[PDB]
């Protein structure tokens, strides 16, 4: 499938540390099927979210519903079916850090994934269980779709 | 992949100026057409001085580049006129310069204005606007009492990207999203900032609501004619010249697909 | 001293071309037109009418200096359509455009002189 | 030292304001009102014509090389 990571989110706080840019917003959520704290700037001004919003996020490898990797470039003249045309909000950026609960000895219970999407950062923690697809320096994608 | 399908409407139209309305067109097309209307649309000017006598208090050139700066109705002939560089004559000739005579001496005590009613042209569809059948004539000179200015000029067939001489527009208003939807400014303060004259907007609200997926369209100008032609025809000229510059490059462009 | 005539700017120098076409061996199917005496005002437009068209991948123009008088237009197209291709589109698509408005103008202008 | 023929900015011609201008302000218009009446929108063309020495005049109160 291609699909690292998928839940249901519910837009928790907006901005906490006040609005540190215009057309940004940092939310952040907390899921229910999987107990995930998120931490994800978003553009707002083009993708409007507000306080108590519940969406679906999901981190893929890759848009195509095949299993194919991405080439990193930019092709808009690209037919084949991709699962962002599912979604409202989409996003492509990079894992740069994985932390963890882990002690010298014992290994993660918890992990924390994070990503940068051309500077909007991102922040996925939780339990291990939910984020062995993610590496360092590994592209992803967002596919975020409000719900009612 | 195709061409734009332009609306225009004109919502004034004096001798003095234009104030019209393009719209479904692209924001690159429309600034092309508002930097022609500045710096390709030819028009007539002098280009040419000889000063045979000066006794004025301003020195030669300086009577020179004040005649330059007279705006002469160019309307009908400057279609007709060639450029000198295309010209198979000598240095001048009447398919591509147009004479002026000025020749002028204060005698009273009292002094005498060298205005342009006095530059005196050989054809007489090309002559001072001022001169044209209220405003005044434009200053060229004042004389006193046994001061003489005695000159032949030339005037020639250019546009503003050569010399601002050459440039009809007095002011070309461009406008487009005169509400700031598209929020191509970002205003700190929108509240302080006085409204378009073609915003569309209660008093109370400052600015539009923010509009993704729009882009400019629907751009609003006012070309006012310095005189040499009428707004209308800068317009029409502006629109001749640009579009018939991209058939030249076109035609360098087959030449060059071909050659390869 | 140093000053150029303002005729540089738009006249063509003997032996120089209007334009010029060149591969572009960083990418498949990517031309540079360099195209001489002119300026932002063509470069403008011919990129935009260019990025109309869904078979263009870039279209970007640049004027490398403000004191030289040529610009740079990098057209990248499909691989089953080509960048003069394209460039010819453009321009003819300009060409009909600025025809229509032309004509749409003249009849504005007849409409408030009489009514 | 004379009224320039065209405004520096625009281009708009101000050479045939400068008497009716002078007119004006002696029939008791203020500064503004005059500028408002030789259809001077622009503060550009207002500058021209506000801030314009007339020099010239002096100039004129030398007589000339000949006579
Ligand atoms: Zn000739
Ligand atoms: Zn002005």
């Amino acid at each position: 499938a291609g699909i690292l990571f998928e839940d249901i989110f519910d837009v928790k706080d907006i901005d906490p540390e006040g609005k540190k840019f215009d057309r940004v917003s940092r939310l952040h959520c907390e899921s229910e099927s999987f107990k995930m704290d998120l931490i994800l700037d978003v553009n707002i001004q083009i993708y409007p979210v507000d306080l108590g919003d519940k969406f679906r996020l999901v981190i893929a490898s890759t848009l195509y519903e095949d299993g194919t990797l991405d080439d990193g470039e930019y092709n808009p003249t690209d037919d084949r079916p991709s699962r962002a045309d599912q979604f409202e909000y989409v996003m492509y950026g990079k894992v740069y850090r994985i932390e963890g609960d882990e002690t010298s000895t014992e290994a993660a219970t918890r992990l924390s994934a994070y990503v940068s999407y051309g500077g909007l950062l991102m922040r996925l923690q939780g339990d291990a269980n939910n984020l062995h697809g993610f590496e360092v320096d590994s592209r992803v994608y967002l596919l975020m779709k409000k719900l009612a | 992949p195709y061409a734009n399908q332009p609306t225009v409407r004109i919502t004034e139209l004096t001798d003095e100026n234009v104030k019209f309305i393009i719209e479904n067109t692209d924001l690159a097309v429309a600034n092309s057409i508002r930097r022609v209307f500045i710096a390709e649309v030819p028009i007539i000017a002098i280009d040419w001085v000889q000063i045979d006598a000066n006794s004025s208090v301003l020195h030669d050139e300086f009577i020179a580049h004040r005649l330059g700066l007279i705006p002469l109705t160019s309307d009908d002939i400057v279609d007709k006129l060639q450029y000198s560089r295309d010209c198979t004559c000598e240095e001048f000739c009447p398919e591509c310069s147009v004479e002026f005579t000025l020749d002028v001496r204060c005698n009273e005590d009292q002094t005498r204005h060298v205005t342009s009613r006095d530059l005196i042209s050989n054809s007489p569809r090309v002559i001072p606007v001022t001169s044209r059948n209220e405003q005044d004539d434009i200053l060229i000179v004042k004389l006193r009492k046994g001061q003489e200015l005695r000159l032949r000029a030339y005037a020639k067939k250019g546009f503003g990207k050569e010399h601002a001489k050459w440039n009809p527009t007095a002011g070309v208003a461009f406008e487009y999203d005169p509400d700031n939807a598209l929020r191509h400014t970002v205003y700190p303060k929108p509240e302080e900032w006085p409204k378009s004259e073609y915003s569309e907007l209660d008093e109370d609200e400052s600015q539009a609501p923010y509009d993704p997926n729009g882009k400019p369209e629907r751009f609003y100008y006012n070309v006012e004619s310095c005189g040499s032609l009428r707004p209308e025809t800068i317009v029409l000229s502006a629109l001749s010249g640009l579009k018939k510059k991209l058939s030249d490059l076109q035609t360098q462009l087959s030449h060059e697909i071909q050659s390869d | 001293m140093n000053a150029p005539p303002a005729f540089e700017s738009f006249l063509l120098f003997e032996g120089e071309k209007k334009i010029t076409i060149n591969k572009d061996t960083k990418v498949p199917n990517a031309c540079l037109f360099t195209i001489n005496k002119e300026d932002h005002t063509l470069g403008n437009i011919i990129k935009s009418q260019l990025l109309k068209d869904p078979q263009v991948l870039f279209a970007g123009y640049k004027v490398p200096h403000p004191l030289e008088h040529k610009i740079i237009i990098r057209v990248q197209t499909t691989p089953d359509y080509s960048p003069q291709e394209a460039f010819t589109n453009a321009i003819t698509d300009l060409i009909s455009e600025l025809s229509l408005l032309e004509e749409r103008f003249r009849v504005a202008i007849k409409d408030k002189q009489e009514g | 030292m004379i009224i320039p023929v065209r405004c520096f900015t625009c281009g708009k011609i101000v050479g045939n304001k400068w008497e009716a201008y002078l007119g004006l302000l002696q029939a008791e218009y203020t500064e503004g009102d005059a500028l408002d009446a030789l259809g001077l929108k622009r503060y550009c063309c207002r500058r021209m014509l506000l801030a314009h020495v007339d020099l010239i005049e002096k100039l004129l109160n030398y007589a000339p090389l000949e006579k």
